């Protein structure tokens, strides 16, 4: 059938990045070598889409579709990869948020990226708790929380740390629909990573701010943190102050 | 005075990847990695000062991320104060710090708040 190579090439020279160029060829390898209707028409739209938008982490996220399409061979195997991705970017039409769309896109991003099943199962559960709802500020600790969770994934943590985090962001999702404080929803995320990756901390709550001290955290699970926690913060508009000594990390949590 | 001159070149591999990507991450990761490989020219110099090669680190990440940098020495500890960065910068300049002041093997006390980190360089 061909036609998709020179939707796929157009974009190639339309864009800056490189990730970009490197996927869309990728996009146009492997859809080539594939022969099933439902994948060439998936990969035909998806670079389609693609070409309209002036978004690098659209663009990213719908040829990472394209690619676990056509290299999977059938659709039927990545049928929860897809809706992850199809959740994510629908949550970008509608929302006009900025924080929600660079949100919801980069959690997919990661997601998809990691390959581990409680982690994808975690964030089309999350992204359809989050479609559903009307409420701004759930729509917003969700992703913060899956983002989050997400992060641990692409880090390579091990099965039964995924699992401890995972009841955590069970509990900070059911804290955020009962109503919970922006506080509250981060000092969330911070035990999520300090369960996720294995560690412990100590809580002061003295007047209006939290800290929290965190030891035993190697330079790479430190950068996976303080992603994690300034992410989650911008997104609950939360002012944190965080400060780096060797292992320890302190985390200042104000409102 | 080797390392000055490797680092002049550095940066302007580094304002160039400025201008040809000008996308928000795929500058940052590649950046960092110009900070790291001029950590390694200077790690295998024995003549160099190991907190002024970080300080050079720290000033090639600067201005490839488009901020300012106010320099503060007293002593042997040398305070930047970096201003105006992101979520995404930040994260790409805690990296960057942390890797050449662990390949130069010097101490560095960073502090993040808002959109300043302050960094601190001893020996």
């Amino acid at each position: 059938k061909e036609e998709i190579k020179r939707l796929a090439e157009e974009l190639k020279e339309k864009t800056k990045n490189e990730e970009i160029k490197r996927l869309a060829e990728e996009a146009a390898e492997l859809a080539e070598r594939s022969d099933d209707p439902e994948v060439l028409e998936v990969v035909k739209k998806a670079l389609e889409e693609a070409l309209k938008s002036k978004n690098e982490e659209k663009i990213e996220l719908l040829l990472l579709v394209a690619v676990l399409v056509a290299e999977a061979g059938s659709v039927d195997a990545v049928e929860e990869k897809l809706e992850i991705a199809l959740l994510a970017l629908k949550l970008a039409e509608e929302s006009k948020d900025p924080r929600i769309i660079r949100g919801a896109l980069r959690a997919a991003i990661a997601a998809l990226r990691s390959d581990d099943p409680l982690a994808l199962k975690t964030v089309k559960e999350a992204l359809e708790r989050a479609r559903a709802s009307k409420d701004e500020r759930l729509i917003r600790a969700i992703l913060a929380a899956a983002y989050a969770f997400a992060l641990l994934a692409v880090a390579g943590a091990s099965a039964e740390r995924l699992k401890e985090a995972e009841a955590i962001v069970k509990e900070l999702i059911a804290a955020a629909e009962k109503g919970a404080s922006p506080q509250e929803l981060v000092l969330l995320v911070i035990e999520m990573m300090v369960k996720g990756m294995g560690v412990t901390m100590e809580t002061h709550r003295s007047g209006n701010e939290v800290k929290v001290v965190i030891k035993g955290l190697h330079e790479s699970q430190q950068e996976v943190l303080l992603e994690a926690v300034l992410f989650a913060a911008e997104l609950m508009g939360v002012r944190v102050r965080i400060r780096f000594k060797g292992d320890t990390v302190t985390i200042v949590v104000r409102e | 005075e080797a390392v000055r001159r490797r680092f002049e070149e550095l940066l302007r591999e580094a304002l160039a990847f400025r201008e040809r990507t000008g996308g928000r991450r795929e500058t940052l990761e590649h950046a960092v990695r110009l900070a790291r490989e001029l950590a390694e020219f200077a790690a295998s110099h024995p003549e160099f000062n190991r907190q002024e090669a970080v300080l050079l680190a720290i000033e090639l990440m600067v201005r490839a991320m488009g901020v300012t940098m106010e320099t503060h020495r007293s002593g042997n500890e040398v305070k930047v104060v970096i201003k105006g960065l992101n979520i995404d910068e930040q994260v790409a300049l805690y990296r960057a710090v942390r890797e050449t002041s662990k390949i130069m093997g010097v101490e560095t006390e960073i502090e993040v708040e808002g959109d300043t980190q302050t960094i601190v360089v001893r020996e």
